[PDB]
């Protein structure tokens, strides 16, 4: 089940 | 014993400036789950254990939207590091993200991984605490400084400790017959005589799951390093794994060597002698 | 840019018996960056159909696969793993030898 959220370097 | 949950994603900017590929890998142990390859023209997260495949259509349309929303952070990123390392878009880059879960026998949290690479090297991971970055250098510091400011790190603390474990958990119930098995390795010993002079004596693990082994020489009932070559562990195809180890021995002198087997599998360590 | 040489090994999937149907594998491991040319050859000729798994990564980020085709064995015939890697100014050739 993959992070719901999506973070950029 | 313990189970963990990892995601391994490869992001490759190709020479000169077309699209990347993106692949994205689930495993819980050493068992692939799950795949999104953009190389294999991929369009759905595809299902790779039967325990996985008989979840429904609102899992896999939830992840699929997940996997697309990841390959176009890992697009961003490309861009971004391109940026931050003052390199044209001539050359061709690689970022590689994991992330996971373990939990013990008690299947409770233990520890959660959300790490980076950068061209074949460290670039920033969060720490064992799971609210402090680690950056390998001057441009991860960046990095560091930004997911500080916008508190990223409680984010991915709630997930890994919380949503990563209790999938996990869900995983091992419905693959069970699959993931909590142990199958022990089937051990054997051969001898190839290199000269009069010397012989090879080669200790086997073969068809053993999970992938983790010790195999080790004794000389007389002592370690023994010396004269000695051991192969990575290596995958059979069949989601078993295989191991050897040698050691080259004066002629005569085979009965002095033992080889040590050590397996989560076995009910005790093995004890291997050449037997003429 | 950090740049890891492959390691190769060349094995069967199960122990090798004239034949009876296997999987000849060639395991690529430890290699940085993952663009990597992998043929499987009979007799020192391409094998058209080959399988690959999915590209994954060891803890120190070198990347691993596994090719494979199922084959038939037999006493003559000669099998080997061909890669090459930007690592590597020639292909390397490993011989697939039924008792490694």
């Amino acid at each position: 089940y993959l992070q719901l959220r999506t973070f950029l370097l | 014993g313990s189970h963990s949950m990892r995601y391994f994603f490869t992001s490759v900017s190709r020479p000169g400036r077309g699209e990347p590929r993106f692949i994205a890998v689930g495993y819980v142990d050493d068992t692939q789950f799950v795949r999104f390859d953009s190389d294999a023209a991929s369009q759905r997260m595809e299902p790779r254990a039967p325990w996985i495949e008989q979840e429904g259509p609102e899992y896999w349309d939830g992840e699929t939207r997940k996997v697309k929303a990841h390959s176009q952070t890992h697009r961003v990123d490309l861009g971004t590091l391109r940026g931050y390392y003052n390199q044209s878009e001539a050359g061709s880059h690689t970022v590689q993200r994991m992330y996971g879960c373990d939990v013990g026998s008690d299947w409770r949290f233990l520890r959660g991984y959300h790490q980076y690479a950068y061209d074949g090297k460290d670039y920033i991971a969060l720490k064992e605490d799971l609210r402090s970055w680690t950056a390998a250098d001057m441009a991860a510091q960046t990095t560091k400084h930004k997911w500080e400011a916008a508190h990223v790190a409680e984010q991915l603390r709630a997930y890994l400790e919380g949503t990563c474990v209790e999938w996990l958990r869900r995983y091992l119930e419905n693959g069970k017959e699959t993931l909590q098995r142990t199958d022990a390795p089937k051990t054997h010993m051969t001898h190839h005589a290199v000269s009069d002079h010397e012989a090879t004596l080669r200790c086997w693990a073969l068809s053993f799951y999970p992938a983790e082994i010790t195999l080790t020489w004794q000389r007389d009932g002592e370690d023994q390093t010396q004269d000695t070559e051991l192969v990575e562990t290596r995958p059979a195809g069949d989601g078993t794994f295989q191991k050897w180890a040698a050691v080259v021995v004066p002629s005569g002198q085979e009965q002095r060597y033992t080889c040590h087997v050590q397996h989560e599998g076995l009910p005790k360590p093995l004890t291997l002698r050449w037997e003429p | 840019m950090i740049q890891r040489t492959p390691k190769i090994q060349v094995y069967s999937r199960h122990p090798a018996e004239n034949g009876k149907s296997n999987f000849l594998n060639c395991y690529v491991s430890g290699f940085h960056p993952s663009d990597i040319e992998v043929d499987l050859l009979k007799n020192g000729e391409r094998i058209e159909k080959v399988e690959h798994s999915d590209l994954s990564f060891s803890k120190d980020w070198s990347f691993y696969l596994l090719y494979y085709t199922e084959f038939t064995p037999t006493e003559k015939d000669e099998y080997a793993c061909r890669v090459n890697h930007v690592t590597l100014s020639q292909p390397k050739i490993v011989k697939w030898d039924r008792d490694m």
